[PDB]
């Protein structure tokens, strides 16, 4: 129980449950990687690093599981007032902390952890590369997905695929396909059966198509989104929303990234 | 024990202990690294890498634990002859392999 | 209850409940702000001001809670005639007052309280602004929402979105899309999960897209829609439909504003 | 009847083999398209190493040798011991990769046949009906070409239920709206083809097939379903094999109409 | 049952039921005549001819009931192998024979039995004939059915109608109507209540509209689809899927025939 694990926490047992629910909901809504990337279970404490068998015949690399955390403070003045007036505690800072960690996880998933030598979907060595034309013209976007989908088929990756695009590129499939008089997102969704997602972590005209499946890539969860009481500091109550996650890319050939030539 | 760990092993429990004692004695007679370097363990099979904090005159480096091995072979004709003549099983080749694992550790150390 | 709260009230307990039900129903049919903005309350009568932490893309501002009210009057001749003829009491004027408190809240939510210096959805500082083009031509309305929603997506606001448009723009969404044989409102409704609403408070061609979530913006209610007897005056029975509400915009970057040049 | 006694030397217990079976089976179900509209004739058993097919051309008996499709994956003993020590479920990711490869092999054999044993496929069997489709990018052509293909099956005394399997590109093109009806062509096709419209990566380009569902028309003759067999332990590691023995019998070749790009 | 009816049958009771179920299912999937023509029976084995009263727009004609059959053969090597390996007996050849008896009935129903001089839907004397135009152009198919159905309506035949078309014409009905944004088959299906069917027996561009009702036309079955052992011959086990059926057209004016010039 979180009540007995932090005896000095001002929050009661029910308040921690509300705080946990706020962190979980804010993280789940803001997380785009976990939508199409499976979790390698709760590894728990006692597994500080994980082994990834890269297939290009396999080679082994020891991946250190990094910690992603954000700190938020529950002021005692606000806490005492809520207790005095019996009004619910506002955990908006907790939601922002979970949102910031979720943004950090997405950056680690896509662009990798440079300081920990952990690659991401956008820079993993051996991934397929496709160059997209002018997506402003109708029909070019669908053809690029078709060409990139065939590229994954050439490397023995039959799907189902998941496509993640930058918000600028994502707000381009929301156009009527002049050939079929339907939204271009609908045609892509038929080809990309695992869904089409947006992510602010991708900048400019960039995207990635990932053949979904735990045998191609997954996330090693040492500990899911958890909150911890850092202890009283200056009469206030700071908390840490932390998570220990690393991304394993077992078959880099299953990732085809759409790169703007310009 | 060893007999239930390898049910197909031609060596019995007594025969397998002599295999272990021969290997252990040959290792101790050749392990010069363990004569002055303390042992941090046995950690167990659940540990495949260790964290080393290097205090230069800290830096944390994840040292994956290597596995050093030598194979050697116990020929069946020798084992059958020993059983027929009720003589102890010769483990000279086993001791030779242990002298090569103890030489591999010293090279690695 | 109400009878013991106002012993001099001409309305009995049953008559006063009909006053409350009429006020509540008229408020719900007109409250567009509460359709997508979560409620932080009821705090109670012990709270007169709230603290808003503005996370710009923190700043603590003490927002005093305004009180919005409409009076209306129940004439005694009508009440006496209803009692004599054993007919139910007419509360049409009561519903009209509730429609004006629900219009006052929408004005305060969308345009802000100037007297108490509280910002609104269309007025807060730090919001995102998108300049719409010509929505009269079919297909422009969907494109303008797409680009405006893209601005929210670039700020790590990935929905669910709630879009409120002026009736002029809201009706413009009901034309069939250019070459997709589907109503333009239907495509927008797929894009905006929380629903596309309309409010008369927005004048001309204007609208707003708000990323829902109590961590982004919330509504602080010390007391919801309540009806209070003001005491008999001139043989009449004046009442007051009042509420104490305030809008806290914690994340101004979660609001995208559509205006015309 | 548990696989623990079947493979006493296996390192997996009863539960671990059970988790291995679901991993292989689930990855197979997600990729098996032919099994959706083709009935299963079996499991015949280990005593059937070859099946007899009676072709009713519009009668000739052909002996088909049941092929064995397999893929090998290896579980490392260090990984199994590490998971066992930490009370973590075993990572069967390599099993899913092996199962997915075998599932693609079965689909490839069903559609394009098996040249090694001269077993015909849906797109390769002699006596099938051929329809030369038009430009499906233009409106109306996609629905009409299916109607003529269905009419070809109707003229050959086959009145349904039909099953339509299209290439992934053509399946998306069927999502367009009809020129006059202002309804998506897929619902018009789904009313004509009541056994389901499927898509498969095996078909490349403008390709597809209409199949009259029914045991008397075609069925899958299997002697062993998706089974994971533990090979001998080699080099202290544990290699496995996901194998199956399946052959496709087309009793009525005229019940298959293939859409071929001119 | 079957086992005591054919004591020398290699098939057991369970094996023989699968023979019957396979034959029955294959017959139902191919019998288009029984989908709209009512059954007058089963009369039984004591009836070999029926009397048809033809009401022209009565004449009594003795219609002898023909017997339609297909043989097929169950080879003993296949049966022995199935028993040895404990696998179910393959009845694919049995289903093929049933598909040929169901095709023989449709040929006899639609074109008549020339040997017994029994008329069919496309051949009976006293029917109505409509000359279709060019069904390739959209909208002509619906108009041709409308005028042809009008001929039946002028003869006090007010439905329900059943329309059977050749596959060439049946597929031609699946195009979208000219300017009504609705499939042409759907409009015809509204006109024809009993349903629009297709039969391979009709060659080229041809069809028929029949006003349903047992007082207009019916099917006389002394014995339905039955499987009989013909006795072992050459170690094989030949069977016979047979039926004794005849079509009685009591009101030839209730049939409208669509042909091309």
């Amino acid at each position: 129980n979180k009540s007995q694990l932090y005896p000095d926490s001002p929050l009661t047992d029910q308040d921690f449950n509300q705080l946990d629910q706020t962190v979980i909901e804010a993280a789940r809504r803001q997380l785009v990687g976990r939508r199409f990337i499976e979790l390698y279970g709760p590894l728990g404490r006692g597994m500080q690093s994980v082994f990834n068998d890269i297939f290009m015949s396999s080679r082994r690399v020891n991946y250190t599981i990094p910690m992603l955390y954000k700190d938020f403070v529950l002021y005692w003045r606000d806490l005492e007032q809520s207790k005095a007036l019996d009004i619910p505690i506002d955990f908006s800072v907790a939601a922002n902390a979970a949102r910031d960690v979720a943004f950090l996880e997405d950056q680690m998933i896509f662009h990798g952890s440079k300081e920990f030598d952990i690659p991401g979907l956008m820079n993993v060595k051996g991934r397929l590369t496709h160059l997209i034309g002018n997506w402003y013209e109708s029909g070019n976007a669908f053809q690029d997905i078709v060409e990139a989908r065939n590229k994954l088929l050439e490397m023995n990756h039959n799907g189902p695929y998941a496509l993640v695009l930058s918000p600028e590129l994502y707000s381009l499939l929301h156009r009527v396909h002049k050939d079929t008089n339907v939204l271009e997102i609908e045609h892509v969704r038929e080809l990309i059966t695992a869904g089409v997602f947006q992510s602010p972590v991708l900048k400019g005209k960039s995207g990635v198509i990932v053949n979904t499946g735990r045998n191609n890539l997954d996330l090693a969860i040492s500990e899911d989104f958890e909150t911890a009481y850092l202890g009283e500091e200056g009469m206030n109550h700071p908390f840490r929303v932390y998570e220990t996650v690393v991304l394993r890319i077992k078959r880099p050939a299953a990732i085809c990234t759409l790169i703007d030539p310009e | 024990n060893k007999s239930q760990l390898y049910p197909d092993s031609p060596l019995t429990d007594q025969d397998f202990n002599q295999l272990d004692q021969t290997v252990i004695e040959a290792a101790r007679r050749q392990l010069v690294g363990r004569r002055f370097i303390e042992l941090y363990g046995p950690l167990g099979r659940g540990m495949q890498s260790v964290f080393n904090d290097i205090f230069m005159e800290s830096r944390r480096v994840n040292y994956t634990i290597p596995m050093l091995y030598k194979d050697f072979v116990l020929y069946w004709r020798d084992l059958e002859q020993s059983k027929a003549l009720d003589i102890p099983i010769d483990f000279s080749v086993a001791a030779n392999a242990a002298r090569d694992v103890a030489f591999l550790e010293d090279q690695m150390i």
